[PDB]
């Protein structure tokens, strides 16, 4: 009974992984001086960085050449840790004073809170009949601005702190707070949609005792059939334990539904985490190498160190041969104690000054030194995981129907259609952490995080959608993950804003063909 | 205890004329005229009929349960031959054979009025005579249409076939002497199309079957071979109703367009009683028939006659042949099975563990499989099984030898279980017998062990990838399903020998079953011993589930009322011990080819947190019922770990004892026949075809393509 | 592969060998070389896969040609000798075993 809340600590008050943290912000902080580019100090708060981000989209914006974008895509990848280590350094800070667990998961609630709508949908409804027709994010402002009108076409806006305002109180609106501050990222929305789960049964998990629950380090160091199984004893889940076919036939036929969306989100991702388990898999094979999913945990981490080094033991990966194979690059790292695999001043370093400079089998040596090590409940490759893209880049691979991007959004309106009748009167206002989210709050949340439109700029689809179809010449959704010539260009495109991910994720989790009768993980 | 008078009692006819229902309706299309089965004539039938219907206890299949035909239900769990032997006394076959062949026809009669009911064949393929074409053969081409998904197919005819003969060129010019010949056009656009397509795509002249059906036990009893079986058959036909009347037109069709020499020696045939036109075209191996079980009526693929009762095997072949000769090769010879009685016939198949469907439907309770919620209570611990300890080697001792080859250890592994049936038999010699408990056990162990030995010969870079073997219990499952009909071994048509062969065939099934489980999410195949296991229960052994995973597995075949369940909790506690057996030899005695394979299996301290997990899981409350049903049908001998070692150790010791006889090839498996040279006598094949197309050059005319 | 090769039948050379490997291979070349007479005659046209690997189709050309490609190096360079024993009986969970690819995915089919 007492692995609920030794478990916790390890999401609050572990100090292997407070001292991993600062470690991480302060090459954060060090690194956001020494940038060509161009500044927030450790103990500012996360309402500094929410405004020092859209700063920063201000400045980086403005500064926008073509040439150096790789200097302005690790300074958004840079801030969205350091918004989201500001954000997990809450916990870690309160604990350490306050040694009660209750309290510090108040400190959550009390950033999300920042204590302090009905004639929208009517203007719409009418205007959908009207169509009723693809011309709705055809409308005419989108008549004046085509593909690549202006630095702007890859971004939010024009940089404005109101239009980033805009998003930023919309998601809080409509409860989805959560996601918008952390993107779509593997582990730090998986995180905090456990601490998001833990205030919500803080009497169930805790002090009771009567459902298990786990870290979200645990949950990524099991296997792959064996998460669900996890996940369902976190949830009140119940269901037959051994299921041979896979866990998306299986999890249809027990009729969940009142589910909790929080728990929703987890599905989703252990979903997402599994089919990321598989891509780093499926294209690393060499020959002798040979790596499978359900393999343990400590012999794929023996496996791929045995591969690159021969000696078994953990050696650097960025001086070894076989990460020098596909091109010869140099080998400058200052602290050549021996220097263990997952070092963060080592790990850091890469990704700050080469990891531009990869091709795509050098790349996926990264992501599978920090695939190994979170299959291994290391709190260093945990913290290494959240200035990794390729964790962001988990919503690229969620596009598999093969229907026209105008027919996902006719889904989308599906479910408003439907959502507009289903009002009980339910007022969500800030995105809190002991409330609920509804389908409503999901459906209107991600709608109204697409189309806002802002002194004419266009909103997020009319740059994606436009992107789309006058840009790569695509009808079909799906076909933007087949043929590497749509693809390798596709991932460039989107890697400018991290909230295009949180768009993708906000667009996948509400534009299902069974979203308007169904759950959403249903 | 009465002696038996042909009469019968109200309850067997009740058990009897259900076991005909089942059986003419088993396809489900309803009753079936094929289906009949001579008994007096022939008793190769009869006992067939005794084997899958009458002395196994009654069921009904799946497919059939939705059909729902006549009465079953007060017959369910009950068998005709048990009650008949309990009721009467012991009688002779032959009484028996008119009883149930009386029984029998006037079921016929009540499903199909006036017509004869006639004996179930036995097919015999033959596709070509001499390498000529004995129908008119089928063109194959990789051509395409655009109008239909299918390939170009044009099927030749029999005038069309004269000009297709008299061709002197290859099959290339055949085609080509035919084009003239043919009248229609929906058919000359149909070969204009294959021949045009020529240099880009295929095309093959491939012969349809003819089968020869016949009554076995009634024709071949005389004669001295099969080969020389069906040359009495024909000589019937052409002299002379048969439905083999249309290969004796066709005979007589083919060689009066094959005119003078071929014409002669066939008509020839029908006086002398040295000939033989019969002949085989590929060596021929155990077993000469195929039985059909009654499942194999069901499966699409096979997509077989309802008279089909024995098929010569695809391992067997004839082709009709003047000139070429019959080689010495014991298995050409006629095989009838023995008459014996109905007592020792049922305890020849009588094996303990295929009732196990109905122990769990009497006195067997379902069990509820473990929900989620209710696994976390009875577990405490989530921590991970981890250990990474070196073994000691002094409780160790070296059995395991890797220099051995692998296709010497598929021989070994045949040879050791020879001994074991040899020992089982033989020793208790003293009339409801089962089989020993320790067998079941020494057939998936020992199998394992050699399975098990690939994996590490691959992993070890050691083995040639020119003949990996894949599967080593292909070679165990393919040599006991055919070891009684097999010269050279003791079993050799030894009635004891037929369950305990029977029964280490289809153990030998599920071995490599857990060991290869391709996963449901990743379709790959792999050289690990735990991730054939890991797939199989969607766990790793690491994980704290692992011990609930293994058993609520099985708590799916045992709900089913499946006999499988304790093939496969014979079969996965195997594996875990395989793992801790190379694990302590490796690592204590080859030590660098340790370091290669370190990875790829499981620390035995990490095994034994398992074993000491599932012994007590049997235990529990929910799991009672498990224990018990196994217990019934097996012995716990597989609980210890000293007494398997020591059936390991006595394997692993017997290579180094028997490494001297070592010399024996491996008996051939493969579906595919042996080939057999035979005179190049072929339309593309003739000596005059040689000389042929050497007397045209490539022309630059048609090159041009004008 | 050739390594493998290399280490194991490589690792002695005599002049006897020489011979002997050599009618060791061409037996097997004559049994390998003897498979196509033997299942060519057993094939049929309605296969749902050789319809589609055949097609002319342009937007089907280039389905494949990617698909190849990239599945190509999970293919093996091994010659397994049960690759055409089969086994008789067929458990429903082990009906995978007559297969024997390297790479099954499953093919699930939705009505």
């Amino acid at each position: 009974d007492n692995d609920n809340i030794e478990q916790l600590k390890s999401m609050i008050g572990n100090d292997e992984l407070h001292k991993n943290l600062t470690i991480l912000e302060k090459l954060i902080l060090e690194s956001l001086e020494k940038d060509k580019l161009k500044i927030p100090t450790v103990q500012s708060t996360f309402h500094d960085i929410v405004k020092y981000e859209h700063l920063i989209k201000e400045q980086s914006i403005e500064i926008y050449n073509s040439d150096i974008s790789d200097k302005i895509k690790k300074k958004i990848f840079i801030v969205r840790t350091l918004k989201t280590i500001k954000l997990m350094l809450i916990p870690l800070n309160s604990y350490k004073q306050n040694n009660d667990l209750k309290s510090a998961l108040e400190e959550l609630n009390n950033v999300f809170t920042n204590k302090e709508h009905g004639t929208f949908f009517r203007k719409l409804l009418t205007h959908v009949r009207t169509i009723k027709n693809k011309g709705e994010t055809l409308i005419l402002g989108d008549n004046k601005i085509d593909v690549m009108n202006s630095n702007d076409f890859f971004f939010t806006t024009n940089s404005n702190v109101k239009f980033m305002e805009n998003l930023d109180d919309i998601t809080n609106q409509y409860g989805l707070g959560l996601i918008n501050h952390l993107g779509p990222h593997l582990i730090a929305l998986g995180h905090f949609t456990v601490l998001k789960l833990a205030l919500k049964n803080y009497k169930n998990y805790f002090e009771a005792k009567s459902i298990k629950f786990f870290s979200w380090q645990k949950i990524l160091e099991f296997s792959m059939s064996d998460r669900f199984k996890v996940l369902d004893m976190m949830c009140d889940h119940e269901s037959v334990y051994y299921s041979e076919k896979k866990r998306r036939k299986t999890y249809l036929k027990v009729d969940r539904s009142n589910t909790s969306m929080e728990c929703n989100i987890l599905e989703y991702l252990l979903h997402y985490f599994n089919k990321y388990q598989l891509e780093i898999i499926k294209t690393t094979q060499d020959t002798d190498f040979d790596l499978h999913g359900m393999m343990e945990h400590k012999y794929i981490k023996d496996y791929f160190f045995s591969f690159m080094c021969n000696d078994p033991k953990e050696c650097i990966i960025y001086h070894t041969n076989q990460f020098k194979k596909e091109a010869n690059e140099e080998n400058t790292f200052p602290e050549q104690r021996q220097i263990s695999a997952f070092n963060l001043y080592l790990n850091y370093y890469y990704f700050m000054k080469r990891y531009s400079s990869y091709g795509v089998k050098k790349t996926l040596y990264v992501h599978l030194l920090n695939l190994t090590g979170l299959l291994n409940y290391d709190t260093r490759a945990y913290v290494t995981s959240l200035y990794l893209p390729g964790y962001y880049n988990a919503v690229e691979m969620s596009f598999t129907e093969e229907k026209e991007f105008s027919k996902l959004f006719e889904s989308l309106i599906q479910c408003i259609e439907k959502c507009h009748s289903d009002q009980a009167r339910q007022i969500s206002k800030d995105s809190n952490l002991l409330n609920n989210i509804t389908k409503c709050d999901l459906c209107k949340g991600a709608f109204l995080y697409a189309n806002m439109k802002f002194d004419e700029v266009p909103s997020m689809l009319q740059k994606f959608y436009v992107y789309l179809t006058k840009g790569l010449k695509i009808q079909k959704v799906s076909s933007l993950i087949k043929t590497l010539d749509i693809y390798q260009d596709y991932s460039n495109y989107l890697s400018h804003d991290i909230n295009w991910y949180t768009f993708l994720f906000l667009f996948r989790l509400t534009s299902f063909k069974e979203i308007a009768k169904k759950n959403v993980a249903e | 205890k009465d002696v038996f008078a042909g009469f019968v009692t109200k309850k067997l006819k009740t058990l009897l004329d259900c076991n005909f229902a089942l059986y003419y309706n088993f396809k489900g299309n309803g009753p079936d005229a094929g289906s009949f089965l001579d008994f007096v004539d022939e008793p190769e039938q009869f006992y067939w009929f005794v084997e899958h219907f009458l002395s196994v206890k009654f069921r009904v299949p799946k497919h059939l349960k939705d059909k729902n035909i006549h009465n079953f239900t007060p017959c369910l769990n009950r068998s005709w031959v048990s009650e008949f032997l309990k009721e009467y006394e012991e009688p002779f076959v032959n009484p028996v054979m008119k009883f149930l062949d009386k029984e029998q026809r006037l079921f016929f009669t009540y499903n199909f009025g006036d017509v004869e009911p006639q004996g179930k064949y036995t097919y015999f393929p033959v596709k070509e005579f001499h390498k000529y074409c004995i129908l008119p053969p089928l063109i194959k081409t990789n051509i395409k249409d655009g109008e239909s998904g299918e390939f170009l197919k044009y099927q030749l005819n029999k005038e069309e076939y004269k000009v297709f003969l008299s061709s002197v060129g290859s099959q290339m010019t055949a085609i080509k002497n035919l084009y003239s010949t043919v009248e229609d056009e929906q058919r000359k656009q149909l070969l204009k199309v294959i021949i045009e397509n020529e240099s880009t795509n295929d095309i093959s002249v491939q012969c349809p079957t003819y089968n020869i059906k016949l009554h076995y036990t009634k024709e071949c009893a005389n004669s001295n071979n099969i080969l020389k079986c069906i040359d009495e058959f024909l000589r019937k036909t052409c002299e002379k109703k048969h439905p083999s009347a249309d290969l004796c037109e066709h005979l007589q069709f083919l060689f009066e367009s094959l005119k003078n020499p071929y014409l002669d020696n066939f008509k020839k045939f029908m006086t002398n009683s040295d000939f033989t036109l019969i002949k085989p075209q590929s060596v021929w191996n155990v077993p000469i028939f195929d039985i059909y079980k009654p499942k194999n009526y069901l499966d699409s693929v096979q997509n077989l006659d309802t008279e089909c009762f024995k098929k010569l095997n695809s391992k067997n072949l004839i082709f009709l042949s003047f000139h070429d000769d019959i080689p010495n090769n014991p298995y050409y010879n006629v095989e009838l099975q023995e008459i014996v009685k109905l007592s020792t016939y049922t305890y020849s198949i009588f094996d303990k563990l295929y009732n196990f469907f109905f122990v769990f439907k009497k006195s067997g309770a379902p069990i509820s499989p473990v929900s989620v919620k209710e696994l976390s209570h009875n577990i405490t611990d989530f921590s991970f099984k981890e250990d990474n300890s070196e073994i000691q080697c002094q409780n160790v001792r070296k059995s395991l030898d890797l220099e051995v080859d692998v296709e010497t250890m598929k021989g070994i592994a045949a040879e050791k279980l020879c001994k074991i049936i040899e020992k089982f038999i033989l020793t208790k010699d003293d009339e409801k017998s089962d089989i020993h408990r320790g067998f079941r056990i020494l057939c998936i162990l020992i199998s394992t062990h050699v399975e098990a030995y690939n994996i590490v010969r691959q992993l070890l870079n050691m083995e040639s990838m020119i003949s990996l073997t894949r599967y080593t219990s292909l070679y165990i499952h393919k040599f006991f399903k055919s070891v009684t009909l097999l010269k050279g071994n003791f079993l050799y048509k030894n009635n004891k020998a037929i369950r305990y062969s029977r029964a280490c065939s289809k153990a030998s099934l599920h071995v490599p079953s857990v060991l290869y489980r391709r996963n449901i999410y990743i379709p790959e195949t792999f050289l690990s011993l735990y991730l054939g296991l890991s797939n199989l229960v969607s766990s790793n052994p690491s994980s704290p589930f692992f011990e609930y995973a293994i058993i609520e597995f099985l708590v799916t075949y045992y709900n089913k009322g499946s006999e499988k369940f304790v093939l496969y909790f014979i079969s996965i506690i195997s594996v875990l011990y395989i793992n801790e057996y190379y694990y302590e030899q490796l690592s204590c005695f080859y030590p660098k080819e340790f370091e290669l394979i370190k990875s790829r299996m499981i620390h035995p301290n990490i095994v034994d947190r398992i074993l000491k997990g599932i012994d007590n899981l049997m235990k529990s409350t929910r799991y009672d019922k498990m224990r018990t049903m196994y217990l019934d049908f097996e012995s716990s001998d597989i609980f210890s770990r000293e007494k398997v070692f020591t059936a390991l150790y006595n394997f692993d010791s017997f290579i180094k004892t028997n490494e001297q006889l070592k010399k024996k090839n491996l008996e051939e498996i493969s579906e595919i026949p042996v080939q057999l040279e035979t005179s190049n006598d072929g339309i593309g094949y003739r000596k005059q075809d040689v000389l042929y197309e050497t007397d045209k050059p490539q022309t630059m005319d048609e090159a041009s393509y004008e | 592969y050739f390594i493998n090769y290399a280490i194991i039948k490589l690792k002695e050379i005599t002049s006897d060998l020489l011979i002997k490997y050599e009618r060791e291979a061409y037996l097997s070349m004559k049994k390998y070389g003897y498979l196509g007479e033997v299942i060519a005659a057993r094939l049929s046209p309605k296969d749902k896969i050789m319809n589609y690997v055949h097609e002319t189709n342009e937007d089907i050309m280039s389905n494949l040609r990617r698909y190849d490609m990239e599945n190509a190096f999970k293919n093996k360079m091994s010659t397994y000798v049960d690759d055409f024993a089969f086994f008789d009986d067929c458990g429903k969970n082990e009906q995978f075993l007559n297969e024997r690819c390297d790479y099954c995915p499953v093919i699930e089919e939705v009505e």
